[PDB]
């Protein structure tokens, strides 16, 4: 959603 | 069930034309183009001018599902209101967090952006297949190459020297004015060159392919080719390594206080104009880390995309298409001749064009425009279907 | 040791001169269309642009 991809 | 809760695109089971195709998928596409930096390439937040959430939440709305689960139209039905809603609930976290980088309206706006935007995903994605965020990178792109000639007059700020009226065509104000300035501020001529020379470089190097023949199987007689292309991959190692770039900035950027100044240079993006050589050790060697990096993730790209040439050769079987000469087990051999030296090949080339296109300092930072090409000539290739 | 990489190099000018690059014919109008979607486009962003300019000021 934080950073590349959470 | 719960999926019930949300609505859904309008299924397509009639002719789609490409007039109003274009009139479904090319128009409304002003809602994120109305009006942690180093994410904007990927999400263009910015200040959250309406454009804070697309594709973080695109993708994800499935994906998340799809990881979690190990913790046809049917399908689709079973997780279509679901994937939204979960989609929905990280798009509010994701907005939430970006409001810790009261403050309830600019949160319900992101959020009914990414509404708007998720809902127009499979609006895109049926037929020409401009959703995922395909679009969404072309399109924070494209502005930044463009709108140099409004950049230009726009400032009205004209620090030591006078450039309020413009920079293109300035000539008549002095003329003598000489173009030969320093070409770090406001570099036009160089920056052009740069950025039509890795366009034509890019566009050169994209029409490589290796045309292996091949033969329908119960029609002897309808020789065909199959095209195995250079990068093999598109965007993918590019993706990646702009995805740890990013993971390892932003990283900085937050630990700093707990690149270009108070922090080590062990690596970094040689960027200067012209060239600069103090340290061997970091100048070159950034070549070495961006091509290994190309080469690996386009190697493990193969295996996790399910491209490798055993796969392909599946596919084939299940197409009934066949090789004229070789038995239906050593196409695989022969498959296995390019695709795996190939898609090597291809990052490593893919790598060179982007130290190639900074070193030129092109728009973008060279990444991006290989982005650029890409996302245009997959335009293109979705186009073929409607001459097939 | 290092000897399977020059193998990896050697593989790479195989596969290089078996591959079938553009000729000038082809590539004249393959560069075409990519310059036509990224004019077409990029006129839309400049348009979005210009109608920023005013809701500004």
């Amino acid at each position: 959603x934080x950073l590349x991809x959470l | 069930p719960f999926c019930v809760i949300l609505p859904e695109i309008q299924k397509p089971e009639r002719k789609i034309q490409f007039k109003e195709k274009v009139l479904w998928t090319a128009i409304t596409l002003f809602i994120f183009l109305v009006c942690p930096y180093w994410m904007r390439v990927i999400l263009a937040s910015n200040r959250g001018t309406l454009m804070a959430l697309g594709i973080s939440p695109i993708v994800t709305s499935g994906l998340i599902m799809q990881l979690l689960a190990g913790a046809t139209p049917k399908d689709r039905a079973l997780f279509n209101g679901a994937q939204k809603l979960f989609g929905m609930t990280i798009t509010i976290g994701q907005s939430i967090v970006y409001v810790m980088t009261v403050c309830l309206l600019i949160t319900i706006q992101l959020f009914v952006a990414g509404l708007i935007v998720l809902l127009l995903d499979e609006l895109l994605q049926k037929g020409y297949g401009l959703g995922s965020g395909i679009s969404l990178f072309i399109a924070t792109n494209i502005c930044e190459t463009i709108v140099w000639k409004a950049f230009s007059p726009t400032t009205v700020n004209t620090g030591r020297g006078m450039e309020f009226e413009g920079a293109i065509i300035a000539l008549f104000h002095l003329l003598a004015l000489r173009e030969a300035f320093y070409r770090q501020n406001l570099p036009n001529l160089m920056n052009l060159i740069a950025t039509i020379f890795v366009f034509a470089v890019v566009i050169y190097f994209q029409g490589f392919r290796v045309d292996l023949p091949i033969k329908s199987a119960r029609y002897r007689g309808q020789y065909n080719t199959y095209p195995i292309k250079l990068f093999y991959t598109s965007n993918i190692p590019i993706i990646l390594q702009s995805a740890l770039v990013s993971n390892l900035y932003v990283i900085s950027q937050m630990l700093s206080a707990r690149p270009v100044g108070g922090l080590c240079h062990y690596l970094s993006p040689p960027e200067s104009f012209g060239s600069v050589l103090e340290d061997p050790v970091h100048a070159v060697v950034y070549i070495v880390f961006m091509l290994g990096s190309c080469a690996f993730f386009s190697k493990t790209w193969i295996e996790v995309s399910g491209s490798s040439a055993k796969d392909v050769a599946k596919q084939l079987k299940e197409q009934q298409m066949v090789m004229r000469g070789h038995r239906e087990t050593s196409m695989v051999h022969e498959l296995n001749r390019y695709i795996p030296t190939a898609a090597a090949f291809g990052g490593l080339c893919i790598g060179a064009l982007s130290v190639l296109a900074d070193f030129l300092g092109a728009i973008g930072s060279g990444t991006g425009i290989l982005l650029a090409v890409t996302i245009i000539y997959q335009y293109f290739e979705i186009f073929v279907k409607e001459q097939s | 040791f290092v000897e399977p990489s020059r193998q990896f190099v050697k593989d790479s000018i195989r596969l290089v001169k078996r591959c079938t690059k553009p000729d000038r014919k082809e590539f004249q109008k393959i560069a075409m269309a990519t310059a036509i979607g990224f004019a077409i486009m990029g006129f839309i962003g400049f348009f979005v642009k210009l109608i920023h300019i005013p809701i500004n000021n």
